[PDB]
């Protein structure tokens, strides 16, 4: 966007996968 | 038999890159609906000549009318045309209950309004460029209609086929006592397969389809039964957690050795 | 069964479940709590927010008020915390917005590349997420300090509400009214 003053941040998550959660 | 692996994102890329350097990976099954805004040439660069197949996780097509799916079918079909997957495939899954989104894909009620579900199968598959394969669910709870009888109707009344997940069917046998035997009539008309590891639920109440461990001996012995019963064109050795290259490579080795 | 499904979306009923059914419903519910806890370490500043029973109360409140439990779950969780507590640190708000933007890039199945999210508490901050655009590149969760949407958020967003926009890319600020 036009205030190109931006910070990229980490998020500890994960994409959709076929593997169920345990 | 082409032996491949699944690719759903970037977390596993270091591990896949290691697999590419130490093993023969004959094809890669993309979870294609995770790449819908991805530059296709960047995908081809990564594959470096290896063929691919498509697996669709979150169309959620049983929750939608045909018209809601048009936009997704358009993107997927462009990716089908550019990447020429060996097969395309989706799931029979439940993603909502009473309008609330579920945190996991749950098993469908096969016997409830079976004809409306067959109609959604026809509608979705008719919008995709190719024969849609549907994957069997790793049942946790029993119900009135067998998953086998459900898929028999899919294969008889629609243009769809079966993507047979060997460990999912093993999980259902353990969890709900669905004899693996019942799949062998359908298996004989299937050439594309999945196999993976799993984990025990707390207090060993059921097996969870985690794709996070190595394939256990009873599942490999089930694999050999499948190999005796039909033609295995392709099998994807799945992994979604614990991206240890040695464990994934051990699975790939064991799958190849078991059918030799 | 529909009783197992009911307890997944409406967990605080006392209707009995067998051990297997209870461990399954708890397992499914645990997955959405893990997503929140893994991605928002600031929640450890308030250990009461982190119990599984607190999560169950949160999901039950989401059922009674039909709050979204998809990629907007993290936003729903902030609204629950506001509904229950007199104050919540801005770092929890920020991490939950970051989580929602991340989860958007995994859940939205369109050609649109970008979500932008704002909240009334931070009128001079624009949060966003960009889907991966290249095979080996991660999805991008970003933050902008800007007054560009501050007039729109004080005049057109009631206090306590989030507002979000889906955009084809991240070249332009949203022009329109978004959702919520
Ligand atoms: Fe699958
Ligand atoms: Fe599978
Ligand atoms: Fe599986």
């Amino acid at each position: 966007m036009k205030n190109d003053k931006k910070v990229v941040v980490k998020v500890k998550d994960k994409e959709m996968t076929c593997g169920a959660f345990n | 038999m082409n032996v491949g692996v699944n690719w759903s994102g970037q977390r596993e890329l270091p591990c896949i890159n290691q697999l590419f350097l130490t093993r023969d990976i004959d094809f890669v099954e993309l979870l294609i609906d995770n790449f819908l805004t991805t530059d296709v040439d960047s995908i081809k660069a990564f594959l470096a000549g290896r063929p691919c197949a498509f697996h669709i996780m979150n169309s959620q097509f049983l929750h939608k009318d045909e018209r809601e799916l048009l936009a997704m079918a358009k993107i997927i079909n462009k990716l089908i045309h550019s990447l020429q997957p060996i097969y395309i495939s989706d799931h029979i899954g439940k993603f909502y209950h009473r309008g609330q989104a579920l945190p996991q894909m749950l098993e469908v009620d096969y016997g409830l309004q079976t004809h409306s579900t067959i109609k959604k199968v026809k509608a979705w598959s008719s919008l995709l460029d190719g024969k849609l394969l549907l994957e069997n669910y790793p049942s946790i709870f029993p119900q009135d209609m067998s998953q086998i009888d459900f898929f028999k109707r899919i294969l008889e009344e629609t243009y769809c086929g079966l993507l047979f997940d060997i460990s999912n069917a093993f999980i259902a046998e353990v969890n709900i006592k669905q004899s693996r035997t019942s799949w062998f009539d359908l298996i004989k008309h299937c050439q594309h397969f999945h196999i993976a590891g799993f984990e025990n639920a707390p207090d060993n109440q059921f097996l969870v389809d985690t794709h996070s461990q190595c394939i256990e001996e009873p599942v490999l012995s089930f694999l050999q039964e499948v190999n005796n019963a039909t033609s295995i064109a392709t099998i994807s050795v799945e992994r979604d957690e614990n991206f240890d290259v040695s464990d994934w490579a051990l699975d790939i080795d064991n799958v190849r050795n078991r059918v030799s | 069964m529909e009783e197992i499904l009911d307890r997944i979306i409406n967990p605080l009923s006392a209707k009995p479940l067998t051990k297997k059914e209870h461990i399954y419903t708890s397992l499914v519910l645990q997955s959405s709590q893990s997503l929140i806890l893994s991605a928002c370490p600031s929640l450890q500043s308030q250990r009461q927010f982190c119990s599984f029973e607190y999560h169950q109360q949160f999901i039950d409140w989401c059922f009674f008020n039909k709050k979204r439990t998809d990629w907007c779950l993290a936003l729903s969780f902030y609204q629950y915390l506001s509904y229950k507590n007199e104050q919540v640190s801005v770092e929890i708000l920020k991490e939950l917005i970051h989580l929602a933007c991340s989860q958007w890039t995994y859940a939205d199945k369109s050609t649109n590349q970008t979500v932008v999210i704002c909240h009334t508490r931070l009128p001079s901050m624009v949060f966003g997420g960009n889907k991966s655009l290249f095979a080996q590149e991660f999805r991008e969760v970003f933050l902008l300090e800007t007054e560009q949407l501050k007039p729109f958020i004080q005049s057109h967003v009631p206090d306590g509400y989030f507002v979000y926009w889906i955009l084809r890319d991240d070249s332009e600020y949203p022009s329109t009214m978004g959702e919520k």
